[PDB]
């Protein structure tokens, strides 16, 4: 079923899909801290060995580095409207929320695909040109929270 | 004139607009009809994100054009 996903390219490097499934049927959900850093915690969980509650600082560093190269060209930055410098100050701020903007920039900076499943699944948004099996899968819930997803072994 | 919008959830809706409508006027109409707040909306046409101050006519968006809606997601 996971191979059957129908991704529509909407804008350079970004795809949307609307499959219907139970998250828990295909993924283990790795809950992340309910602080303001859950997005970065989630990325770290899936990218960094021996990950801890402090590992997210590194993802935020890669996000800074990414923005310097990609922020001005990022379509989603237009909703931010901030200059590169003011955005960085705010992004790097303690407990600040990550988002699809950072996801887009990180995907390019880390050379990965990031998939965000906003919930039962309402839709997926893919940043990068890879498929779900190789992707860093995130769970977006409450319109306010990110956790990490790992494909259950039987489907790997 | 009539245009279509494919929402993030994959739903294709109809919208009644004018060529002179701004993107913000169009976001507001999507809010009226689907409850999606304008500040989360990214409207896309022809592989381009549309800009709030500009108008449908600027992007040569004619009757029966389909926009794609993607949402800004944070947490």
């Amino acid at each position: 079923f996971l191979r059957s996903l129908d991704w529509t390219q909407v804008i350079a490097g970004q795809y949307v899909s609307n499959p219907r499934f139970n998250i828990s049927d295909y993924f283990e959900i790795v809950r992340q801290p309910g602080d303001g850093n859950c997005f970065y915690h989630s990325i770290a969980e899936l990218t960094m060995p021996n990950k801890t509650d402090h590992s997210y600082h590194y993802i935020k560093r890669l996000t800074e580095s990414a923005a310097r190269k990609y922020y001005q060209e990022e379509p989603e930055a237009r909703l931010v409207g901030l200059s590169l410098e003011d955005y960085l100050k705010r992004m790097l701020s303690d407990n600040e929320w990550g988002s699809t903007l950072e996801a887009s920039m990180l995907a390019k900076e880390m050379g990965i695909t990031i998939i965000i499943w906003t919930v039962e699944v309402e839709a997926g948004i893919k940043f990068g040109d890879g498929d779900v099996f190789t992707a860093v899968n995130l769970l977006h819930s409450g319109q306010t929270h990110f956790d990490a997803l790992r494909i259950l072994p039987q489907f790997e | 004139m009539q245009i279509f919008v494919k929402t993030l959830t994959g739903k294709t809706i109809t919208l009644e607009v004018e060529p002179s409508d701004t993107i913000e006027n169009v976001k507001a109409k999507i809010q009226d009809k689907e409850g999606i707040p304008p500040d989360q909306q990214r409207l896309i046409f022809a592989g381009k994100q549309l800009e709030d101050g500009r108008t449908l006519s600027d992007y040569n968006i004619q009757k029966e054009s389909t926009l794609h809606l993607v949402l800004r997601l944070r947490g």
